[PDB]
């Protein structure tokens, strides 16, 4: 009849506590799950609660479960920009051991490193004709949709880091082959509120 | 008092007249409150008592569906049990399940059961603490290290801490006219002289609920022996139990012996003799 | 130990027939299929108690089968596929309650495979701005003109795969994105010290791995066969 | 494998008085394996409107089985449970006897 | 009321 449901997208800074609720179907479900998926393809199992327990701490990992209101919780005590992925809640379904899963919370997580706003201009080891704009060390507010022309191609905000000098930064691209095509005014009018 | 809830589950293959046959009951106490007979036409979970008639559709439809799934795993169950024994296909076998959990007056979970029995014998059982099995054999032996590498025993008490009691207390209060019931034995004696110098002393109790009894001979004080018989209880059909207990003594012998009959219904335990 | 899964990519005509192998964990009694379409959570096919198909959805079509012979592998046959069934194929397998799952099959249904072509790979140097403003150099690879959206991104310094300092498009771009069939573009970026990068003995390769058509698939067109191939794009350290 | 041959009791619901409703009970105990065939007898003659209870088993995983049917004792009639298992070369047949 | 999950032996 109805569905495990929790939230689409969660947005969090580094060092932050991210808290993913769902609420489960049956009070019967013995047993809880957490799933987590990086980009690519492999679903991997995180950590689950019995149905006769309230908490269960695991490294930075905290789950806590109300039978009662069929309510379940994960926690991740300090946040780094690794963490990032979808987290399924998922609850056996009838007399098999088959899963229902929830529709997945992405997790966005924001670098606390001091913006350093800029767009450059990056020519082809090939072809010096052919260019690409980027637009790196802008503040995690800070959010880049797509163009408003069509021959013009922006990417998504996306995190780098650079672990030996301990650094983050949010970074997109755009590119085009119009004639008229400038770098300047690429992103200006792309960016938009968190 | 502590009330109890176990169900029973016993599978028996049937080489070349069909798949195995599946049949399982339910009791809270001493009483029956549903079946399920897998050759039956209705394929259903069954009432048994006029007082589990009262749980709604969604219990009927759910109960089928998991005691329907218990049968295809004890099926399983069986093929499986085979091979750990590399014993023939055409050979017969019977594997038994029993399990269930008990609460006391206060309502609150006291003990759980999870137990199975491969022809007749112990195979594998929950040990009192939840979080072990004791294997009779090196086959439960196997079962024993996929079980505790599985958390078998882990999810399993999740059941019978949960469900297992929710289910009791709504039985309990659903049914608390029945099971929740002491019915005090009704006691009578029988004198069948076998011969002029020796004669039979038997002690009735009947129409007491639940089965639970202790009927003790005596003469001129304590006597505990093998000159004195029991039958084991049995039932008589309307929801009470029967026992009777025998002694053979002398001719104008009768009053030397009294018998005493122990029951939870019984403020006081009672004293029988012999009035010609 | 894990879930196997074959093919773990696949590109079939509007119509074919397909067959998907998963291996699950030695001794594990209990096999579930799911399928997942990107954004959503996984919804279940199938139940295998060994040999026993024991459950299965109304989702599951005529054309959909699944087999468990010998209680081991099982496959997945879904006939007359259509564009609908683009979907990840995931395979989880079970001693009792705990599911592990399998890196799935990633299947793209296209009405023809002239729709199919390989990327087209470069990478754009860091511009002097950055290498001043920063000490730092960013060196973008762009990946253009692919379908199907079935590809692996790397960079390899001097012969190495680099584990940091880069981050890839979490997914990619369609370069018409209102319509279903149409093709992919891809951004990844490696930042490195603007020292490394002046450095003239210093190798950096974009590596992108299409997913594309087998032997078994036939081609008779005036193109390159559209195989599964690597292609990348290379600069060297410049002391400007 | 464990066999267990049944032990055996035939009983009435209730004290039998000549010419009153009651029931005659069979109660088959502490037998494995479960496959049992039990009938009760007039006389020698079989009745053939007898109902069984659902199979369940005891501590010892031994099965047991209630039989009964409806009937009115007279002072002539003989009344007998007859039960045939794996563990019994012949059928055994137990009469009713009043007192038990 | 019965369990949703048995154990294969």
């Amino acid at each position: 009849g109805e569905d495990v449901e929790q939230s689409l997208f969660l947005s969090v800074r580094e060092g932050d506590s991210s808290v993913i609720n769902c609420t489960y179907t049956d009070s019967s479900s013995t047993y809880l799950y957490w799933y987590k998926q990086e980009p690519g393809a492999g679903l991997q199992l995180l950590t689950y609660i019995f149905s006769n327990m309230d908490m269960k701490q695991d490294q930075r990992l905290t789950v806590l479960l109300n039978k009662k209101d069929k309510h379940l919780s994960l926690r991740i005590a300090d946040t780094q920009t690794g963490d990032s992925a979808i987290y399924f809640c998922a609850e056996p379904s009838g007399n098999t051991g088959k899963l229902i899963f929830g529709q997945g919370t992405t997790l966005q997580v924001k670098p606390i490193q001091n913006p350093d706003p800029a767009v450059y201009q990056l020519r082809d080891s090939k072809s010096s004709d052919k260019s690409v704009c980027l637009f790196t060390d802008f503040d995690s507010q800070t959010n880049v949709s797509q163009s408003k022309d069509s021959d013009v191609y922006i990417t998504d905000k996306c995190v780098l880091d650079m672990r030996s000098m301990d650094f983050k930064s949010n970074s997109a691209v755009a590119w085009s082959n119009k004639s008229d095509f400038a770098c300047a005014n690429a992103f200006n009018n792309s960016i938009i509120p968190e | 008092g502590s009330h109890s809830m176990r169900y029973f589950s016993t599978s028996v293959s049937r080489p070349g007249r069909g798949e195995p046959r599946f049949i399982a009951v339910g009791y809270v106490d001493d009483t029956q409150f549903v079946r399920f007979d897998s050759d039956a036409a209705s394929q259903r979970m069954e009432p048994r008592a006029p007082w589990i008639e009262q749980e709604g559709p969604e219990y009927w439809d759910e109960e089928t569906g998991k005691v329907k799934a218990h049968s295809q795993t004890d099926r399983e169950n069986l093929r499986i049990a085979l091979r750990y024994y590399n014993q023939s296909e055409a050979g017969s076998h019977t594997l038994q399940m029993m399990f269930g959990c008990d609460v006391g007056s206060d309502g609150r979970f006291l003990r759980g059961y999870h137990q199975y029995a491969y022809d007749g014998k112990d195979y594998i059982a929950l040990k009192e603490d939840l979080r072990s099995w004791t294997a009779a054999d090196m086959a439960a032996q196997i079962t024993k290290r996929k079980w505790e590498a599985a958390h078998v025993a882990e999810q399993q008490r999740a059941y019978l801490e949960g469900t297992c009691v929710d289910g009791l207390r709504r039985y309990l209060e659903n049914g608390k006219e029945t099971l929740q019931r002491t019915d005090p034995p009704k006691t009578h004696m029988t004198h069948h002289p076998i011969s002029d110098h020796e004669a039979t002393l038997r002690c009735w109790a009947l129409g007491f609920y639940p089965a639970e009894i202790t009927l003790t001979w005596q003469r001129d004080g304590e006597d505990q022996t093998q000159d004195t018989e029991l039958v084991e209880t049995r039932p008589a059909g309307d929801g009470t139990f029967q026992k009777w207990a025998a002694v053979v003594v002398p001719s104008g012998e009768e009053q030397r012996y009294t018998c005493h009959v122990q029951h939870e219904g019984l403020p006081k335990p009672l004293t029988l003799r012999w009035e010609p | 130990t894990g879930v196997s899964q074959d093919p773990r990519h696949k590109i079939t005509k509007r119509g074919q027939n397909v067959t998907f192998r998963c291996d699950p964990i030695s001794e594990h009694n209990r096999l579930y299929w799911y399928r997942q379409t990107l954004g959503q959570g996984p919804e279940f096919l199938t139940y295998f108690q060994n040999e026993a198909q024991l459950e299965k959805s109304r989702l599951l079509s005529d054309r959909f089968s699944a087999e468990r012979p010998k209680g081991s592998f099982s496959t997945l046959e879904i006939q007359r596929t259509e564009q609908g069934d683009s979907a990840m194929y995931l395979c989880a397998s079970s001693l009792h309650h705990e599911q592990y799952f399998g890196p799935g099959t990633r299947l793209t249904v296209t009405e023809d495979l002239k729709n199919v072509f390989p990327p087209e790979v470069a990478v754009f140097e860091p511009s002097e701005a950055e290498i001043s403003h920063t000490q730092k150099a960013t060196l973008v690879c762009l990946a253009t003109g692919f379908y199907p959206d079935h590809v692996e991104l790397s960079w390899w310094v001097n012969g190495k795969e680099v584990h940091s300092g880069v981050c890839t498009d979490p997914q990619p771009l369609k370069e018409q994105p209102a319509l279903n069939d149409s093709r992919y573009a891809l951004s990844s970026r490696l930042r490195v010290s603007a020292t490394f990068w002046q450095d003239p003995r210093n190798h950096f390769r974009c590596q992108v791995q299409f997913y594309g058509l087998s032997e078994n698939d036939e081609w008779t067109q005036d193109r390159a066969k559209p195989v599964t191939q690597i292609v990348s794009a290379e600069a060297w350290g410049r002391a400007d | 494998m464990i066999q267990r041959t049944p032990k055996i009791q035939v009983y009435s619901r209730h004290p039998a008085e000549n010419g009153k409703s009651n029931f005659l009970n069979c109660y088959v105990s502490g037998f494995h394996p479960s496959d049992i065939e039990v009938d009760l007898l007039k006389n020698g003659e079989r009745i053939e409107k007898v109902e069984h209870s659902d199979l369940s088993f005891s501590k010892d995983w031994s099965f047991y089985l209630l039989y009964y049917t409806e009937f009115t004792p007279t002072e002539k009639d003989e009344y007998a449970c007859r039960v045939n298992h794996v563990t019994l070369s012949q059928p055994k047949i137990v009469k009713w006897d009043r007192d038990m | 009321q019965l369990p949703r999950l048995f154990p294969l032996l």
